[PDB]
């Protein structure tokens, strides 16, 4: 069983900030509001790793009164200790991503995210609508706009499960992303008990490049510290679905960086599995925001704190 | 034949010092005097003291001091070093040797107080001063100072300085690197604003050494040039001394946080050069003391003139700095101990204190050892309660008993005493009198061990007799020191009035029997024992040895010590501990008081998860004396901040690396402070806390352990 693999394999661990001290700490470890939202143009620093150290030894050149771009990370009325980026209005905790070329990274605070979805957004039952739907769909910077890995800051948040599957016909694929979602959800209400989890109505949002990347959002009222604790939530999820009925736990880490939706390396476009129980459009447009990509995104009182789920 | 006039010495100051032909055990000073008749018009007087080598090794506290040595050392202020600091102990030791053959060679002298000064027209020099019989004295007048001064030492000689000795304070490698390469003072900047009450006196400088940009008034309008003949005798030929007499003020005031010391060493070695740059005079002594000429410091902000220009100057308050240079003849700081005698005439006087005290306590101070236990105390961890529990105190007793058996070993000269006396006298009435006997007494018993040991040895004495007399006035003194010290009744816990009744009778009883045993001993008191009610209380806990934590349960009042405080975080700790253990003595077993202190501790990680980012919040202050951890030559390229740097070092853990928060200048910008650190240290005094209340109120050997990993680490890491 599911439920008995939770109650003897997982220790959970939670603390209940309230009000003020959960909402510091949802803006001091989730990204800042308006890294995630869309924007005319990019700012931020987007270099190779020479010149990168370069900028970093200005830097701290500038400060005194290459783990250290996901550690630059702060507060302020006057501008961050990353404001490196050379524009005053940054604000952080920042997105930081890692590109392919030789290797760069971007350490940004805002970027043109209309572009990057825009050539994979769309304007019967639910099983065929998924069907049609998803039937119907160089320098450092513009390598940066054909992919990106999004880099995981051990000192922030999670808010989103986003899991890495690398497993054909098309029916086989679809139906088995519906029976995934049965069974991660069952896994989620378990891991997660304080929240009311609708199993059938749940968001989970499905890219396929086989490649998968499911994402969810960590229920209300919960967020998710820790390497450790994401690992042991996908441990739970990978086995509540190999206990349903079917026909990578290393990405999260300090550092470590997973390829992003809407980039290449096959591009990663949505697949839409509509929840049995929806009320569609809203589904298929949130396909398309970054806040359902990153792990570090800001969730939308009390925040019970998930920081460690123990056991040998 | 010799003039006398009715004046008050503003200040006194040391001119020159050399020493005659052929000779090689005594010196000679030449000492200026600002004085003032009673309109307050200054006039500028001399005199000369003889000192021989016996005098300054005895102020010294040993014999390493030669005669040669201070005749180089005052020879070579030509005003550009900064000498005081390659041996200040020989300059705090010649003030006092100075003052003090002044006392004796000249008369009783007095800070803004009427004296009759009578001087010898033929030589010049004042000869004889008597105190006055009669007249207000001239009032003593301020004048505002502020001078800042930006004085560009390489960052690397400071490294050097600090690395060679690894608890330098950052002030003293400051003046250091400038006495290495003096033109620094010279060709720094520099802005320097004295108002006084007549005029406004205003000057700034790009090159010190070059004329003014900035000029508003006179420089004639401050002091007066004054070229003075005189005739010391034993020596050749008439040698004329050229002083600066200030006009219509005594004293100078300066800001704490915005004091700097190469600033007016700077202005005033400017001053100096100018003044004296003119040939035909003898240039004065140039010669500052303060915290900062130690390598390891000093703990109050001060520096003392010696020499140049002549009169004080105040880092400040501003009249019991006032008061405690007019009582103290302006030596103290500066000197230190000496003010009350020379180190090596301590020995003696202790010995005699002792012959002349009853055998008991004469044995009791020839045993006498810190760790000794004396009376009946509790044994921590413990707790009294419901019952009357009182803290009393002998407010000054440690100042009251040296001044006594100093008077009692006169026998072993004196107007020290004299000082010590009127400050004892004085700390029942106005604080800065009591504020300087807090660091006198220490400092006298540093001077000399033997003075602990009979200290000691009185204070045994009294806290036998206070055992003695609570036995018979129903009172068990369960815990202090002799000096202060706290207990409880054999009185019903409900009635109030006979409660009041008998705190006063046994305050009464333990202060007669107190004074009568002193008083038996032939310890005289200058003023008699006043013996303190601290305070009334229902319960106490005790966890350390001063670790105590007192609570009345009627009106709800608290004292709590022995936790520290080295920080707002220990102060917002501090604040927790004391309501916790207020709920949970009312809550009168150990698991709800567990319950509510792991509530408290959880509380107190919120609301420091609020302060993530406050570097002086997190801040503690390390002492010269811990060790510290040392930073890369960032630190050293504070510039102007690093001289406000004579005791206390505050440093924050980022992220773990230290971080010297004032040697910067703001706004801060770090990583996010090492938050988990400074709340571990924090809660391992809350933990030995809360275990010693455990363990007294209740008598689990289980402690208070808070676990911190788990449970609320993951905010920070």
């Amino acid at each position: 069983n599911i439920g008995e693999y939770v109650k003897h394999n997982v220790t959970p661990r939670e603390t209940v900030l309230d009000g003020d001290t959960a909402k510091a700490y949802l803006r001091a470890r989730t990204y800042a509001p308006g890294a995630l939202t869309p924007a005319p143009a990019y700012c931020g620093a987007v270099d190779s790793a020479t010149k990168m150290m370069g900028r970093l030894a200005d830097a701290e050149k500038l400060v005194p009164r290459l783990l250290r771009l996901a550690a630059t990370e702060q507060q302020g009325p006057t501008p961050p200790a990353i404001a490196l980026i050379r524009n005053a209005a940054v604000q952080t905790p920042l997105p930081v991503y890692r590109i392919s070329m030789g290797q760069a990274f971007a350490a940004l605070a805002w970027d043109d995210w209309a572009r990057i979805t825009r050539d994979a957004r769309l304007a019967p039952d639910h099983g065929a609508l998924g069907r049609r739907l998803t039937d119907r769909i160089l320098d450092a910077g513009g390598q940066m706009y054909v992919n990106r890995n999004e880099i995981f800051n051990g000192a922030l948040a999670i808010t989103n499960i986003i899991l890495d599957l690398d497993i054909v016909p098309f029916r086989r694929l679809h139906e088995a992303l519906g029976h995934f979602r049965r069974g991660a959800l069952a896994a989620v209400q378990l891991l997660f008990p304080a929240a009311r989890v609708d199993p059938d109505a749940y968001p989970c949002y499905f890219f396929k490049s086989i490649g998968l990347r499911v994402c969810m959002p960590v229920p209300a009222p919960y967020v998710v510290h820790g390497s450790l604790t994401m690992r042991g939530v996908a441990r739970v999820i990978q086995q509540a679905v190999l206990l349903d009925d079917f026909v990578d736990t290393g990405v999260y880490a300090h550092g470590h960086s997973l390829r992003l939706p809407y980039f290449a390396k096959g591009r990663l476009l949505p697949v839409f599995v509509i929840p049995p129980a929806c009320k569609v459009p809203a589904f298929v447009a949130a396909h398309a925001d970054p806040r359902r990509f990153h792990f570090h995104a800001p969730p939308t009182r009390e925040i019970r704190v998930l920081h460690s789920l123990g056991g040998d | 034949d010799i003039v006398w006039v009715e004046e008050s010495v503003s200040a006194i100051t040391l001119y020159a010092v050399w020493l005659p032909p052929r000779a090689r055990e005594y010196f000679h000073a030449l000492v200026y005097f600002v004085c003032r008749n009673a309109a307050g018009e200054g006039r500028a007087r001399f005199a000369e003291v003889s000192v021989t080598a016996t005098e300054l090794r005895d102020f010294y506290g040993s014999a390493d001091v030669a005669v040669v040595a201070a005749a180089r050392a005052a020879t070579t202020p030509a005003a550009s070093p900064l000498e005081p600091l390659e041996n200040p102990t020989l300059w705090r030791a010649l003030y006092a040797c100075v003052l003090a053959a002044l006392e004796r060679q000249t008369g009783p002298v007095a800070l803004f107080a009427p004296l009759r000064i009578g001087s010898d027209p033929r030589t010049g020099l004042v000869v004889k001063v008597e105190r006055a019989s009669w007249g207000p004295p001239a009032a003593p007048r301020a004048a505002l100072l502020v001078a800042e001064a930006n004085i560009d030492i390489d960052p690397m000689a400071l490294a050097a300085r600090v690395a060679e000795h690894p608890d330098a304070r950052l002030a003293w490698a400051r003046l250091a690197a400038i006495r290495d390469t003096p033109q620094c003072a010279s060709a720094a900047s520099l802005t320097v604003n004295i108002t006084t009450g007549t005029a406004l006196f205003a000057r700034e400088y790009q090159t010190l050494a070059f004329p003014p940009i900035k000029k508003e008034g006179a420089f004639g309008d401050l002091v007066e040039v004054c070229e003075v003949g005189l005739r010391p005798r034993g020596h050749p030929q008439r040698v004329t001394a050229r002083v600066l007499l200030p006009r219509d003020y005594d004293y100078f005031v300066s800001a704490g946080e915005k004091f700097s010391a190469p600033a007016l060493v700077a202005l005033f070695r400017q001053w100096h050069t100018t003044v004296h740059a003119a040939p035909g005079a003898l240039a004065p002594v140039f010669a500052f003391l303060g915290p900062e000429f130690e390598v390891r410091g000093g703990p109050v902000p001060y520096f003392a003139v010696l020499g140049f220009p002549g009169w004080p100057t105040f880092t400040v308050l501003v009249r019991g700095a006032a008061a405690a240079y007019a009582a103290l003849l302006g030596a103290w700081p500066a000197v230190g101990a000496r003010v009350v005698l020379p180190p090596r005439a301590w020995p003696g006087v202790a010995s005699a204190a002792a012959g002349c005290l009853l055998p008991a306590v004469r044995e009791a101070v020839a045993r006498w050892h810190p760790a000794t236990k004396i009376i009946q105390l509790l044994d921590p961890p413990a707790a009294v309660g419901p019952v009357w529990t009182a803290r009393f105190c002998f407010p000054g007793l440690r100042a009251q008993l040296l001044a006594a058996l100093a008077d009692l070993g006169g026998s072993g000269g004196r107007t020290g005493l004299a000082r010590l006396d009127a400050l004892v006298v004085a700390a029942p009435s106005e604080p800065w009198a009591g504020a300087v006997l807090e660091r006198l007494v220490p400092d006298t018993c540093n001077a000399c061990p033997a003075l602990r040991q009979l200290l000691g040895g009185v204070m045994a004495a009294v806290c036998l007799q206070i055992e003695e007399t609570a036995s018979s006035v129903k009172f068990a003194v369960c815990g202090g020191d002799g000096g202060a010290f706290w207990g409880v009744f054999n009185v019903d816990p409900q009635d109030a009035d006979a409660a009041s009744g008998v705190i006063e009778d046994a305050r009464r009883a333990i202060e007669t029997a107190v004074g009568a045993v002193l008083r038996a001993n032939a310890v005289r008191l200058r003023h008699p024992l006043c013996l303190a009610l601290e305070g009334v209380y229902t319960h106490a806990v005790a966890w350390s040895q001063a670790g105590v934590w007192f609570w009345n349960s009627r009106d709800n009042t608290d004292h709590l010590g022995g936790f520290p405080l080295r920080g707002p975080a220990y102060t917002t700790a501090a604040g927790v501990v004391r309501d916790t253990l207020r709920r949970v003595l009312g809550l009168t077993d150990a698991l709800t008081a567990r319950g509510l202190m792991e509530d408290a501790c959880d509380r107190l990680i919120l609301d420091a998860f609020n302060k993530r980012l406050d570097a002086e919040y997190w801040s503690v202050r390390v002492s010269p004396f811990e060790a510290s951890d040392p930073l890369p030559p960032t630190a050293f390229r504070g510039g102007a901040l690093l001289d406000a740097e004579h005791y206390w070092r505050r440093v924050v853990r980022v992220c773990s690396v230290g971080v010297p928060v004032d040697l910067y200048p703001r706004p801060l910008v770090l990583p996010p402070v090492d938050c988990a650190h400074h709340l571990r240290e924090i809660l391992r005094e809350i933990e030995l806390v809360f275990t010693g209340v455990l363990a007294g109120v209740w008598g689990e050997g289980g402690k208070f352990v808070y676990p911190f990993d788990d449970k609320m680490s993951f905010l920070f890491a």
